């Protein structure tokens, strides 16, 4: 009960972190868990409609916060709903340029190393490398 | 780096064609402008009363001091000097001040005939470090350029550790961006124009 | 007969071509569309980069183009823009901080910066008074490098605002950016000092809201529209046509932008 | 550090066990100094072999000099912070 | 049933000062490189 109450206050802005740090996707994951969104949506159903709407809106804004400011400015120019596709296309274009620049095997090792730091799932990394390779030809 | 990130990092070399020429040329434009402001205005023009070259003056000085060689006598640092020695010191001091302002740096003669006060000695020692260091830097960059290694400095970092040690990805990415551009770019001026 | 001045600052050719097609198809040829690098009125600037001749960089949340996520939000983000010199020349925002370290005199540059901040402060307080807010939020990057430009910015912005009778709250860049993206209803008027990070924050806010057109106030006196994406540029053109005295055309462009952001030209 | 361990081992052998190191032991030390690039320790070991033993393997002496030449030309003969000019009030006493 | 955890509490991001290789190029740029490291640490502490 306390965790959900704390999370609701945190998203609403009533409750601040110890060091007044920004409430991004990364910050929440380190305390409330990776799936903080899942345990919050179910809890919100036990609240009036107004609170439910606020929780949904705050969750959506937090997800948009998962990108850096530079990425948002470059890719979120034409709305947030189209942000994900635009960001994916730009990343794919970078992959194509990398492949055309320094071969494929190095790109394969590069993507694998990037997936390590990215915490990317192997399936997602494999899908990305296949997509960029297909885009090349 | 907590949480699954949206995108993978790729070298931010989108404008990889940062032609070394242009970067150096822009550096030249920046450097000259600041130097002009710091100094101020070009000093008012001066017309020479007599025409003579520095080489001719040096040759005349050597000829004048060459005849008076037997006449010269070893004098200790703590003994009164000879008229000959006084003339030699003055002439060489002026000549080597001119040469140090021109660019020729014979750090032995400039030491003997220009260094009197300990402050002067400190300034000379600083100059010797700068001249030799700049020179050896060019040699390092020369071999570096022949190898194709990035002209700019590269820090000794292990980014795989960096992502691991952080809790948010935004600052980590930015650091890669900054140091990637630093190494990607060149940091040298067109000294021909700087000296001019 | 009439003229619309298109400025390009770091914009891809695709966006500029899209803007030219939109104006030509909507206007119908009555108003010509000329391209330049500086203007004071009837001007649309395409691209993230700041054009030459703009001192204020205000942006708001238009009611018509509010994204469903950000419905009802009302906050005005004004970025102060110092005079822009040639790309090769050292910019004032950097000269004001590096010359002091090098010992060079910084009197004229300080005077120019002071004038720019005063104009930006006057714009910010006017917006705050119009909206009725009592306190504004100054944004200054807390990096050690920018320990002089921000100091002057705070010294002047607070002086002008306090003279006007409103309150000022100073904050950094990361905290304000997170608040503006997550909880923007708690900020009424936010001024931003002239830094690259602030420019990115302004663009991110203009895009996250759903795509809007920024307003630039120039030295000559006036307002010019600014966009960076297909939707933002389309809204910028629609506002510009409205200023020229075209209501139906402006509404059509706005409707097309709302419906089909990336392909407004074909949509309308 | 391999060199430190071997020197300590020799110290134990000569002092706390009363055994004189032979040529073989010193040669191993010299090889480690050459392999590790520590060209200054090689000079000291070179004299030690020339003093206690009968000279040094000329192969290793030349190699050690070669190591010195490399950083003699690379601007890494002395750590730079040491060579920085300092002053009475320009030194940071941690 | 005692206290479990302060979800509000967050471990501060422990900064690390960037270290440059000791070459002649570093000595010439010692002041400039040091400024970059200070800026990097300031960015890490504040966040951006």
């Amino acid at each position: 009960s306390t965790k959900m109450q704390t999370l609701h206050k945190l998203l609403t802005g009533e409750v601040s972190f110890k060091n007044k740090a920004p409430v991004k996707d990364c910050n929440i994951v380190h305390q409330f868990g990776e799936n903080w969104a899942t345990e919050l949506s179910a809890y919100a159903k036990t609240l009036p409609a107004e609170q439910q709407k606020i929780i949904v809106r705050q969750i959506a804004r937090v997800k948009l916060t998962r990108y850096t400011v530079a990425e948002l400015a470059a890719y979120c120019g034409d709305g947030p709903a189209l942000l994900d596709e635009t960001a994916r296309a730009a990343n794919i274009e970078q992959g194509v340029a990398f492949v055309k620049a320094k071969g494929v095997e190095a790109f394969e090792k590069y993507v694998a190393e990037e997936s390590t730091n990215a915490n990317w799932k192997p399936e997602e990394a494999k899908k990305f490398i296949e997509d960029v390779k297909a885009k090349a030809k | 780096i907590s949480g699954v990130s949206p995108l993978l990092y790729f070298p931010p070399t989108t404008t990889s064609t940062t032609n070394r020429e242009d970067q150096i040329n822009k550096n030249t434009n920046i450097a000259i402008q600041m130097i002009k402001r710091y100094k101020g205005e070009v000093p008012p023009h001066y017309t020479r009363k007599s025409s003579a070259t520095i080489e001719q003056v040096e040759k005349e000085i050597d000829a004048l001091l060459g005849g008076a060689e037997k006449l010269r006598k070893t004098s200790t640092d703590d003994q009164p000097m000879d008229k000959l020695t006084l003339m030699e010191r003055c002439l060489r001091h002026a000549l080597w001040s001119y040469h140090k302002e021109e660019g020729r740096y014979d750090f032995d003669q400039i030491g003997r005939w220009v260094v009197y006060t300990p402050e002067d000695e400190v300034k000379l020692a600083q100059l010797k470090r700068e001249v030799e260091a700049k020179e050896k830097l060019a040699a390092l960059r020369k071999r570096r350029e022949e190898e194709g290694l990035p002209g700019g400095p590269v820090p000794r970092i292990n980014w795989p550790q960096e992502y691991s040690s952080f809790i948010d990805r935004e600052p980590v990415v930015a650091k890669r961006i900054r140091y990637d551009t630093l190494a990607s770019t060149t940091l040298e001026r067109d000294e021909k124009q700087i000296e001019s | 007969s009439k003229q619309l001045t298109f400025i390009s600052a770091g914009a891809t050719a695709a966006v500029l071509q899209s803007a030219s097609a939109i104006v030509s198809k909507v206007a119908g040829g009555r108003v010509q569309t000329k391209t330049a690098k500086e203007a004071g009125r009837h001007a649309v600037v395409v691209g993230p980069e700041t054009p030459i001749g703009v001192h204020t960089a205000v942006t708001e949340v238009p009611k018509s183009a509010q994204d469903p996520l950000f419905s009802g939000v009302s906050t005005v983000v004004v970025r102060a823009v110092l005079p822009r010199a040639a790309p090769d020349s050292v910019q004032l925002r950097d000269a004001l901080d590096v010359y002091a370290s090098a010992g060079i005199d910084t009197k004229e540059e300080v005077r120019s910066a002071t004038e720019a901040f005063k104009k930006s402060a006057e714009v910010a307080v006017g917006k705050a008074k119009a909206k009725g807010v009592k306190r504004i939020v100054l944004v200054v990057k807390q990096a050690s490098k920018h320990n002089c430009i921000n100091e002057l910015f705070k010294k002047i912005s607070t002086e002008t605002i306090e003279s006007a009778g409103l309150t000022t709250e100073v904050v950094g860049t990361a905290a304000v950016a997170n608040q503006l993206i997550v909880n923007p209803e708690s900020l009424g008027v936010v001024l931003l000092n002239d830094v690259a990070a602030t420019e990115q924050i302004e663009l991110a806010f203009a895009g996250v809201v759903g795509g809007v057109s920024r307003v630039y106030h120039t030295v000559e006196g006036g307002k010019i529209s600014a966009g960076h994406s297909f939707k933002s540029v389309a809204l910028a053109v629609a506002q510009e046509l409205r200023e020229l005295g075209l209501s139906s055309e402006a509404d059509k462009v706005e409707a097309a932008a709302s419906k089909n952001p990336r392909a407004v030209v074909s949509a309308l | 550090s391999k060199f430190c361990a071997m020197m300590d081992l020799l110290e134990e052998m000569q002092h706390r066990n009363r055994l004189k190191p032979n040529e073989e032991s010193w040669t191993w030390v010299m090889k480690e100094c050459v392999k590790s690039g520590q060209f200054r320790l090689g000079y000291c070991i070179q004299q030690v072999m020339e003093t206690e033993c009968k000279g040094c393997p000329a192969d290793l002496v030349k190699a050690n000099e070669a190591n010195a030449q490399k950083a003699k030309t690379e601007g890494k003969e002395h750590p730079g912070h040491l060579s920085q000019q300092a002053g009475l009030f320009d030194v940071k006493v941690e | 049933r005692a206290d479990e955890v302060d979800y509000t509490n967050l471990p501060a991001p422990k900064p690390q000062k960037t270290v440059w290789d000791d070459n002649i190029e570093t000595e010439v740029l010692r002041k400039y490189l040091d400024g970059l490291s200070q800026y990097d640490m300031e960015e890490a502490k504040y966040g951006v």
